[PDB]
């Protein structure tokens, strides 16, 4: 009864004991209360106002301690109560956090229930250093055949999703999400990356439509959506990617793995600016505060694949860095693109070109990159790499008296170009990656017309999986493709090509 | 089930104006006086425990 | 340097005095005399207290210092200095500022601590009583140390009492529990 | 405690700091009315600086005062009234009346502050408006309840195509409107006022299906950024208590960004990047926040963004073009090129506008009309210097095309048969997307590509042809 | 509001102390805050405009700003030296 | 600049290479604009002048195409001969 | 006995207010005792009424204030000797690389004086550098700075791993590889790759001595590692003789450090946002690198230009500090040399006639010379086709492709990575070699006899060895 459960809430209420520490306001302005009081406050400490907002105590001035409210400025007012709430930022970090929608305080703004958690951990917890790691060598699979093949991810590793403005930029980080599917589906603790989405300044219809592909591609059961929105003020958007990521470390620390997608650090930088500028701290460069680069390098650093004396584990990530203008000299994405190991940088032009992933090739990078590739899809995408790389330089090429190289390489060229393609909410696994790029590099869809690509796409892989899903099954198993499956395979594309 | 939902949503939000008018009612009372006393005395226990 | 350090001006100028009488050992001597040129500040109510504004110069504003030290001459001397020194600084509208200042250092000083009943109406003397008492008992006064005890009416709050002391309150107030109160039921 | 009076002590600007008594702490965002010869000056409450001395801004314009000026406090935020009284009624900033009907009459009042639904209450269902615009049906087509959003820069006739959308998309959807005119030129607004009057939708007699909010950029930089702020409050009672969806128009939030940049610098704010106020984000936020569908009402924001010197990578219009969910960007060039609606193809997207969302042959059709524009716009630097026959043989014909679907764009508008003479063409959903698919499929490239200018639908592309062929 | 050299609390407390006459402060200062490369020094009344002075620490300065109740001497070596 | 631009109901763009080219007044045509447009001009005016508009745009476009002298064909030449007028 | 209560902590800026007559001196180390071990805070102001202002050098967490802190009395005094050999050390001085406490004789403060102008050697004289390609035409010199250029896949760390091998068998030296701001992923790979080519060898001996800063560390100890890893350099040259070379990583990151920091004491930043003590800065760290007479450092920089700018003030400076430039590519990576030297684009200020011999810079004058020009004629060659250019131009590119191959040298401490023995070739023999080319003498042996081949000895073998 709705009775009942208000009688619970209200019986859940009883008594209290020493308001260890007092404030009262001197004066509040821009959500920069400066209070008088608060005298053996912790750095960052969490601190409870009359109104019962939360702040954070960024400067520890020599008189006044400057809280910032988490809350509007219009609930607080002069003279308040500020009581010391005495635990510096923490969320609560466990196993119970995948498919609840929490917002930083870990307060579940789906109302999926009070959290089940089994510790809470600082968010200004320190990464691990040079020792407490292992290179990277474990693949994850995005169902991106270019992210796959092109820019191979692996894990513990950052690489930028740098990219234009409203390019649907989370629509190719989601992708990934969707594949882990496949993967969280198996029962092996390798094969299980818990993602953990951050949805930093993003709007709450934004949200809503980040939470019904979720829930419709069944991912929440391995997902955790971490809500800043765009309401959500600049302490919570600040500290919005830092909570998350202790999120992360509990997995990390139980030496699993998981994928923590930052979306984006643009509007984190944004905040702190916010921050910095209103509590009068040293201005910087483009306007954005001094340490801004600080900032940055500490949420990135957090992103480790650990050691085995630490259990390798891992907390991949991939920070997604919105350009204006496309803007690689801004400072913002500057400061980014050098902590980063690697970049994919999507293109605006491709986009509009049809190309979806609309990822440009030249300008994605990975330092990572084919060390964690799977080894059967290393062993047929060496070519591809160097096909296109002949197919933008002979691009120019394309407007009559063409030389008959130039013209293979165009045929070849824009054969893979429209190969690579892919409708956005369909991950492809990587048992049909290989064999679609194996073709390519066979060259045998040159032979197919440009038209029919698509129609060859969809018609290869029922008819292998007709023909042979043993092959398939093999490929997937093995992972490493033997010379008898390299002769079956070329066998079955011009057998199919024949059809 | 979405109506259900939705009436539940609003009786709660009718017994809370009910709530608001029974705070009203308690501070009507000189249980307003009695209870400062009940406050005293426990704030005498809890301050002695200091 | 002295015990207690309030931060800020014109506390810069209490905390100047209270040291430099502290380590001269004429506290009493200048806590009296500050008293009295408050109190003859604050009866010289108009044409000395609506005075204090600044408009006056150098040479006019000495000549307010000769009316001080004219009103009495019973002043501690080294709050004669500062009365120089308030002059050449030319402020002095933050005068009994510094008094009061220098007052919280000195019942620092002496040990004198001051609490707070807040309250929405004035509670009993045994109350009162009681929780003097009880403040003394407990440790949050150390003793040594001494509380005086002020309830206020504050009907801003709404019954209740908040005991104040030592920048540790316990507030066990109607309104306040009525806050959290409405707020569960929110939920 | 005693009688709530404030005092001025400092009129600097708009900012105006006053003295209240002691121990009796106004609030933050509380709203102080002043008597002034001239009605009640309104202070909005924005910071406390101590010892009972407020800072607050303005709203009517500041002069002749006298420092010490008794001030009383209404508390909390500026409060309207809101009712379908409000209906066909002007409302000024402070909620006068200045469509001088005399005394709105009040049902209720609502704070112009109000805190954006939670995410939990948050529902939004994606669902279609028909705008029957040709360039916008297919390749951006709006959606109900979605925050729409008229980029533009200067000059784009972004008040011709405000005329048609309000004549087709507005008077078709019933519910309420609200027309929020935000720090915009009293040219604009005599106009404004007077196209609604005159289509009737401000119908004198009857109800109204539209209030409006006028604010106008000669009121004081204080009174334009919470002019916004009072129009949504408006929207908000639609919404909820009345229940009704919302097509809200908001016009121009340019100038909402313009003038709370303003007020930050008043406010003493240290000037974020290009001077804007460092809130901005956080402001722009809110604003959009609020506006949302509901498990009640479907609020659809339509919005007017002024892009400053037609760079939309200036931080001003690019915060905006995050938040805004059904953009259509308007551009000098292709204004130029005389496409009306002066919609860039290229640059106009929208959520809805996937198979999944819109369908697969809307889908179909859309996308071979973007490849072959960015086509076209890749080989104009070639075609420049090397000429047409440089290209390929299906690079001339796409080109051709191209020219062809260019001038397809050229829907006429309804509303500039006054501006010039041209009669609009209100061109049916469905009917768009056969009559984009025609052209492309090649069925009409027999037919002259200046047949296809300033035109609708295929239907009147063939009429069209036969008006050139005689 | 503000704050003056006077009002830095040693300086103030001798003040008020009675001694003003304040040792062979009027030819010599002794140094205040310090930091930047540049120090704020009290006393030095004589001092010359542009004059070369020698810090007790082994380095020399020229005082650049005369400014009412305070000279800033510029140092003309390592910060480490002048405390 | 950019305050005032918004602010007002047209912009008549001069253009100092213009005056020099000896074009005097200099208004520079493609920057001009007037956002309220006819409807304050006389109507024998507004008949005439009713394609100047677009010539003179049509005109400018040309004369891009002619200065990276790409060979012009007649029609393109009919715009440049028109426009040059 | 000096200690402090914490009377700040308005960002990493922390003020402390001491006891009377018990002021810390500019620059000094506090240390605050924390359940973080230790917090380093260095004096860089003083604030005056017995308070400071200070730079933290690890985060500023949970610190209250009100905190004792004690003071070291002087700049952070970091342990030396050839026992701190082999460890990785984090700017507070401390193992990270968790073998345990460094053993270790003496320690000394990290800020030190730049040699005076007494102790300079009057003219720079050549170090040796078994890269053939680096002995020709770009000499090392000890004192000097040679800035390596090009990242990352260029086979850069092996590269920096050859030169910590030359410099112990050309001298007799040790090494520091100091990163400042370095990734701390790019840590692990060096520390794991650094241990595979046995540079170090913990169980053996670990010529390099690592300290790595991680990105992580706040921007005051990002500011501060790279002073700390010169007295260790100091300590080898002055107080041991041997002569070292400490590599800096990124000197952009000692720049944006500098930046950050100065930025955080409230100093307004100059032109393109870089520090007022911009200057200063840089010349502190790179003049306390020189030759003395005890020892010389030699530093290998590298410059990671800020948006490929030049103009921009950090190179401005840097190029200022530089004597000369070892610009690796991958281009040259991809003509499938290793040396990845790029042999037009590295140049050397001293690499000046007077200074290398006139001979020798006769000899390199001619094969740059030779270079340019092949350079020049493969332009044409490709187009033209390389018979329809002259008997006197095909001579050149028959010249020219042998010298070409004749630069590779297969490296000694990838002698364990290729399986191929090492070639460490001395200062006269390379001389040698080249003349011996320039007076084509060996033009007769064939092109790929020189690839990956030593000295002139060697392609004589090689031959032989191709014949057979």
């Amino acid at each position: 009864e709705v009775s009942s459960i208000l009688e619970e809430r209200i019986k859940g209420v009883s008594d209290e004991a020493n308001l260890n520490e007092t404030g009262r306001v001197l004066a509040v302005g821009d959500g920069i209360a400066r209070v008088f009081g608060l005298n053996n406050i912790q750095a960052e400490e969490l601190v409870e106002f009359s109104s019962g907002v939360k702040g954070m105590a960024l400067n520890l001035e020599p008189g006044q301690v400057g809280i910032v409210l988490f809350g509007s400025d219009r609930l607080v007012k002069e003279g308040e109560l500020v009581k010391r709430t005495g635990n510096i930022v923490d969320v609560p970090v466990g196993p119970g956090l995948l498919g609840r929608v929490v917002d930083a305080l870990g307060n579940p703004i789906d109302g999926k229930g009070p959290i089940d958690a089994a510790g809470r951990s600082r968010a200004q917890v320190k990464a691990p250093g040079i020792l407490p790691r292992r290179s990277v060598h474990e693949p994850v699979q995005t169902g991106l055949k270019a992210v796959d093949a092109l820019v191979p991810i692996g894990r513990g590793q950052r690489e930028l999703i740098i990219g234009d403005r409203q390019t649907g930029k989370t629509a190719v980080a989601l992708d990934t999400i969707l594949n882990q599917k496949r993967w969280n589906n198996g029962s092996d603790e390798s094969k299980k990356l818990y993602c953990v989405y951050v949805a930093v300044g993003q709007k709450r219809s934004t949200v809503a439509q980040l939470v019904q592909t979720l829930e419709q591609h069944d991912a929440m059961k391995y997902s955790i959506i971490v809500a800043a929105t765009a309401s959500e003020a600049a302490p919570l958007q600040y500290l919005a990617p830092f909570t998350a990521a202790s999120i992360g470390e509990w997995f990390r620390d139980n030496g699993k793995h998981a994928l923590i997608v930052y979306d984006d650090l643009s509007k984190q930088a944004v905040a702190y600016r916010q921050l910095s500028l209103l509590l009068r701290r040293p201005p910087g460069r483009e306007a954005y505060p001094g340490d801004v680069f600080y900032l940055h390098s500490r949420l990135l650093e957090r992103a480790a694949k650990l050691s085995e004396k630490e259990g390798s584990g891992s907390l991949t990530a991939l920070p997604v860095i919105e350009t204006q203008g496309g803007d690689v000299s801004a400072y913002i994405p500057t400061n980014v693109i050098s902590i980063t190991d690697g970049q994919i940088f999507l293109e605006a032009e491709l986009f509009y070109k049809g190309i979806r992933p609309a990822i440009n090739v030249g300008l994605s990078v990975s330092r990572v990159g084919s060390a964690a590739q799977v080894k059967a899809l290393k062993q047929v995408a060496g070519s591809l790499k160097l096909f296109l790389a002949q197919y933008r330089e002979v691009a120019a090429f394309a407007q009559s008296d063409l030389d008959a190289s130039t013209k293979q390489t165009l045929v070849r060229g824009e054969r893979l170009t429209q190969l690579l393609k892919q409708n956005q909410y369909s991950p492809l696994a990587t048992e049909e990656q290989v064999p679609l790029i194996y073709a390519g590099v066979n060259g045998h869809l040159d032979g197919i017309e440009l038209s029919r690509i698509g129609e060859f796409e969809s018609s290869f892989l029922s008819y292998l999986k007709s023909n042979h899903n043993e092959l398939l099954t093999e490929i997937r198993e093995k992972g490493e493709l033997s010379k008898e499956l390299l002769a079956s395979l070329k066998s079955a594309t011009e057998s199919f090509v024949a059809t | 089930v979405r109506y259900e939902a939705s009436l539940r949503q609003l009786e709660q939000r009718q017994l809370a104006k009910s709530v608001i008018s029974r705070v009203q009612s308690e501070l009507g009372n000189p249980k307003f006086q009695e209870k400062v006393l009940q406050q005293s005395i426990s704030e005498i226990e809890q301050l002695l425990s200091k | 340097p002295p015990p207690v350090r309030l931060f800020g001006v014109e506390g810069t100028y209490a905390t100047a005095l209270y040291q430099a009488a502290a380590k001269n050992s004429s506290i009493d001597a200048a806590f009296q005399s500050l008293q009295k040129v408050e109190s003859t500040v604050k009866k010289n109510p108009k044409l000395g207290h609506l005075l204090l504004n600044p408009a006056l110069s150098l040479k006019d504003r000495n000549s307010v210092i000769d009316a001080i030290v004219e009103t009495h001459k019973n002043l501690d001397g080294y709050v004669v200095n500062l009365l120089k020194v308030l002059s050449e600084n030319n402020r002095l509208g933050c005068f009994e500022k510094i008094a009061s200042d220098f007052g919280v250092l000195n019942d620092a000083h002496n040990g004198l601590l001051k609490g707070t009943v807040t309250s929405a109406e004035p509670l009993d003397p045994k109350s009162f009583k009681r929780i003097e008492k009880a403040l003394s008992a407990s440790k949050l006064v150390g003793q040594g140390k001494s509380l005086k005890l002020e309830n206020v009416v504050k009907p801003e709050i709404k019954g209740g009492l908040i005991v104040e002391l030592g920048d540790k309150t316990v507030d066990l107030s109607i309104s306040t529990k009525i806050q959290k109160l409405n707020k569960v039921l929110e939920d | 405690s005693t009688p709530i009076t404030g005092k001025v002590t400092a009129v600097i600007g708009a900012i105006v700091d006053v003295h209240f008594e002691q121990s009796e702490l106004p609030a933050i965002l509380n709203a102080l009315e002043i008597k002034t010869p001239q009605g009640k000056l309104v202070l909005e409450v924005a910071q406390h600086l101590g010892e009972n001395t407020v800072r607050t801004i303005a709203m009517d314009g500041t002069e002749g005062l006298v420092r010490g000026e008794k001030v009383l406090d209404t508390g909390g935020p500026i409060s309207v009234p809101v009712g379908r009284e409000t209906l066909g009624r002007i409302i000024n900033v402070i909620g006068e009346p200045i469509d001088e009907r005399g005394p709105i009459k009040s049902k209720l009042r609502k704070p112009i502050h109000a805190d954006p639904p939670s995410f939990a209450e948050q529902s939004t269902s994606a669902e279609i408006l028909e705008t029957g615009i040709k360039v916008v049906d297919l390749l951006a087509p709006y959606a109900r309840g979605g925050k729409i959003g008229l980029f533009g820069g200067a000059g784009v006739g972004k008040t011709v195509f405000i005329q048609e959308l309000i004549n087709n998309i507005a008077k078709a959807h019933g519910g309420f409107s609200v027309f929020t005119g935000v720090g915009e030129r009293t040219r604009e607004g005599n106009d404004l006022y007077r196209e609604m009057k005159e289509t009737g939708v401000i119908n004198l007699e009857g109800e109204s299906k539209v209030a409006l909010v006028f604010g106008q950029m000669n009121e004081p930089p204080g009174a334009r950024a919470r002019v916004a702020l009072t129009g949504l409050t408006i929207a908000e009672y639609f919404r909820d208590e009345e229940g009704q969806d919302v097509l809200l128009f908001i016009d121009n939030i340019f100038r909402f960004t313009q003038a709370g940049s303003e007020v930050s610098a008043l406010l003493g704010r240290i000037p974020s990047a290009v001077g804007y106020q460092p809130t901005l984000a956080t402001d722009m936020g809110l604003l959009q926040e609020r506006i949302t569908t509901t498990k009640k009402g479907s609020v659809t924001s339509v919005q007017a963004v002024y892009v400053p010197a037609d760079d939309l990578t200036d931080p001003a219009p690019a915060t905006t073009f995050a938040h805004l969910d059904a953009t259509t960007v308007l551009s000098r060039g292709i204004s130029e090129l005389g496409i009306y609606p002066a919609v860039d193809p290229l640059d106009s997207k929208s959520r809805l506008l996937d198979a999944a969302v819109v369908g697969q042959e809307h889908y179909d059709v859309a996308s071979k009309v973007q490849e072959t524009l960015q086509t076209y716009k890749s080989l104009q630097d070639i075609i420049a210097i090397l000429g047409m026959d440089e290209l390929s043989e299906q690079d001339k014909l796409t080109v051709e095309r191209a020219r062809k679907i260019q001038r397809f764009l050229s829907q006429p508008f309804a509303v500039a048969e006054v501006f010039t003479g041209i009669p609009g063409k209100l061109v049916r959903l469905k009917d768009t997307v056969a009559s984009f698919k025609a052209v492309l499929e090649g069925k009409y490239d027999n037919i002259p590509e200046h047949a296809f200018y300033m035109v609708g639908g295929i239907e009147d592309v063939v009429a069209k042809a036969e008006k050139l062929a005689a | 509001t503000k704050a003056q050299p006077t009002e830095v609390s040693s300086i103030l407390e001798e003040r008020i102390k009675g001694v003003s006459d304040e040792a062979n402060l009027n030819e010599t200062g002794r140094v205040l805050a310090v930091g930047d490369g540049i120090a704020r020094v009290f006393g030095l009344n004589n001092i010359q405009a542009e004059e070369l002075v020698e810090f007790s620490s082994g380095v020399k300065g020229m005082a650049l700003n005369l400014e009412p109740g305070q000279v800033g001497i510029v140092l003309f070596g390592s910060d480490r030296l002048v405390k | 600049p950019t305050n005032v631009i918004s602010i007002t109901d047209g912009q008549i763009f001069l253009e100092a290479e213009l005056f020099y080219k000896g074009i005097r007044p200099a208004i520079n045509v493609g920057l001009s604009v007037s956002r309220v447009g006819s409807a304050a001009q006389v109507k024998a005016l507004k008949q005439v002048a009713g394609s100047l508009k677009l010539f003179l745009a049509q005109y400018r476009e040309v004369a891009a195409f002619a200065q990276f002298g790409s060979d012009l064909d007649a029609s393109t030449k009919q715009t440049l001969v028109r426009g040059e007028r």
